[PDB]
């Protein structure tokens, strides 16, 4: 029966994701071209920290290696259980539980 | 003591406070992707079992 | 092997030996000096060095 | 075709204390191959597999000993005297120190 | 099947043993008696 | 000397088994199994012709296709209905000319068997699989975290 | 019969981290430096280990 | 604390296996297998969300 009352799983919300088609270098200059229609951040380090937020926007970065920014779909919507494979969000906080089905 | 009966006290069922040591030692990672390596003594209970 | 030399200075070295009773000569640049102690077994009685 | 392929690192076993000898907790949850050999003229060769959990006993040879175990590289571990030999200035069986070692 | 042990865990003194020239390594026994001859110049004289 | 496939056409064989559990004739005859890779690949070499079109056709290369041979004759077949068993499916990996080379978990007996819509035939042989694999220690699977050691297995 | 949690580990990357203790039955804590995550969308980080 | 399940999603993960028989990222990594029950009955946790 789908009903339980044994067991506890907790649950909080997702860690950053990177990718690759996030950004395009077949010129010398950097190229990034968020999803249409998709809010997205950039981060790089040469010379500083520097970050940026595209809403369907193609912002540039004056550092020019492929491998140097990388961009996040941020989205934090919904929660995700812990697992090896997954990041942990720089909060690190315990969100909410559920229960684990046919128990003994 | 890992790997014998009593490898996991606690003095209730659903105590918040648990006392026990079980060898785990943490292997650096030699992978491609993310993933992190364990490695620990089989369980005691089930040896005594 | 070598060590600095001070007018009145005096040195420390460590040493290994065989033996309890670790009396020998030893040489300090061109002079030597005969002398004597006794020495111990280890609590520690395997090693892989 | 020969090519590189994956095998797993078997559980690193504990080494204990043992006058002149080794006691190794050997933990494994699938077969293994164990070797081990003296270093001094007498080989001395020893081979075993474990299936699963034990604790095997080792006569640490005086000059030097082998050990293999797992995938893993081995290691020399050698042994020395620990008896109390050197008397306090009063009288004392110093005899059983030389019964320990070279007890002929 | 029966092959039995291969060498590398019966040498005795810890030899190492590679194939392709057939060698052992890294084993230890017998003493070596060496002659060494050292330049003068390398010698400092004890008035100094 | 050369590798021309064209000029070769497929030999009916005669096999132990066959669909109704006695020796008899069959196009799908099997006379050779190597099982040497450290992998657990197994090479299967057939009577009949794949990986080729029919023997003498227009066209010589061809994945779809299996040249066969029957009724004093060479013809096709959809090369999807060919299925390799030894405990069960086995998962094919490739094929050239005579030969193919699967994978699938050890038991006692291969079977390679081809539906035909309405009657199937399928060929078999014994041979001794049992898995095997590299190291000190007989493992399962090669887990994802571990050493690296040099083996030899089947190219694909 | 136990189970052991195996939390997400966690990346700072390009920068510098520390251990922590915790009050958790049998934690076990261990940094790594040099790693280099990849996951599915690619490298999750840019710097040389 | 709720039972509501529509607030999460599915997660990739890292599996041994994979149909070509090699590890590989796939969502319906597997990481819990409960078989104690007297029964035979088995648990699975898988990384993918089903029955909703
Ligand atoms: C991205 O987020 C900002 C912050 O609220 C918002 O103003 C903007 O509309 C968003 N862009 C998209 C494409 O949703």
């Amino acid at each position: 029966l789908k009903e339980t009352s044994a067991g506890y799983i907790t649950m909080h919300r997702p860690g950053p994701h990177a990718y690759k088609s996030y950004l395009e270098e077949a010129s010398g200059e950097v190229y990034i071209k968020p999803p249409s229609g998709k809010n997205v951040t950039y981060e790089c380090k040469c010379g500083d920290y520097s970050t940026g937020i595209v809403s369907t926007r193609t912002k540039m970065n004056g550092c020019t290696k492929a491998k140097q920014c990388i961009a996040y779909k941020r989205d934090q919507t919904k929660w995700v259980f812990n697992s090896p494979d997954l990041i942990r969000h720089t909060d690190h906080s315990v969100q909410g539980k559920l229960h684990i089905p046919f128990r003994l | 003591n890992p790997g014998a009966f009593g490898d996991i006290q606690a003095s209730s069922l659903d105590a918040t406070d648990i006392v026990a040591r079980t060898d785990i030692r943490l292997l650096k990672p030699s992978v491609k992707n993310i993933h992190v390596p364990y490695t620990q003594a089989v369980s005691g209970y089930e040896m005594w079992k | 092997a070598t060590t600095h030399v001070t007018a009145t200075g005096s040195i420390t070295l460590h040493f290994s030996t065989s033996s309890p009773q670790a009396n020998f000569i030893v040489s300090l640049c061109g002079k030597k000096t005969t002398c004597n102690a006794e020495c111990k077994p280890p609590a520690d009685h395997i090693i892989g060095e | 075709t020969p090519t590189v392929c994956p095998v797993p690192l078997a559980h690193t076993p504990t080494v204990t204390k043992w006058f002149k000898g080794i006691t190794l907790h050997l933990t494994a949850t699938r077969p293994t191959l164990l070797t081990t050999r003296k270093l001094g003229l007498r080989a001395d060769a020893t081979a075993e597999w474990i299936t699963g959990t034990t604790s095997r006993n080792f006569s640490v040879g005086r000059e030097g000993l082998e050990y293999v175990w797992g995938n893993h590289e081995p290691v020399r571990v050698w042994a020395q005297e620990s008896a109390p030999g050197d008397p306090h200035g009063w009288p004392h069986e110093i005899i059983i120190h030389y019964y320990h070692r070279h007890p002929v | 099947n029966n092959s039995g042990r291969p060498l590398q865990e019966t040498a005795p003194f810890g030899c190492k043993i590679e194939v392709e020239p057939l060698r052992a390594t890294n084993c230890a026994y017998g003493h070596i008696p060496i002659s060494i001859d050292i330049p003068d110049a390398a010698f400092v004289r004890s008035s100094e | 000397i050369t590798d021309d496939f064209t000029l070769t056409s497929p030999y009916l064989g005669f096999c132990p088994y066959c669909r109704h559990s006695a020796p008899c004739f069959s196009p799908i005859k099997i006379e050779n199994v190597w099982d040497e890779s450290d992998d657990g690949s197994i090479r299967i070499q057939v009577s009949a012709q794949f990986g080729y079109n029919q023997a003498g056709t227009a066209d010589v290369t061809k994945f779809r296709y299996m040249s066969y041979d029957h009724d004093h004759d060479i013809k096709e077949d959809s090369m999807e209905k060919l299925a390799i068993s030894t405990s069960g499916p086995c998962r094919r990996l490739g094929h050239k000319g005579y030969f193919l080379l699967a994978q699938c978990p050890p038991g006692d007996s291969v079977t390679v068997s081809i539906t035909s819509g309405a009657s199937e035939n399928s060929c078999t042989v014994e041979k001794k699989i049992r898995r095997k694999f590299v190291g000190r220690e007989e493992y399962l699977f090669p887990p994802v975290h571990g050493k690296l050691v040099k083996c030899h297995v089947y190219d694909h | 019969k136990f189970h052991t949690v195996v939390p997400s580990p966690q990346v700072k990357c390009c920068g510098s981290l520390e251990c922590k203790a915790s009050s958790k039955a049998d934690y076990t804590c261990r940094v790594f430096g040099g790693v280099y995550p990849f996951m599915w969308g690619g490298a999750q980080c840019f710097c040389d280990s």
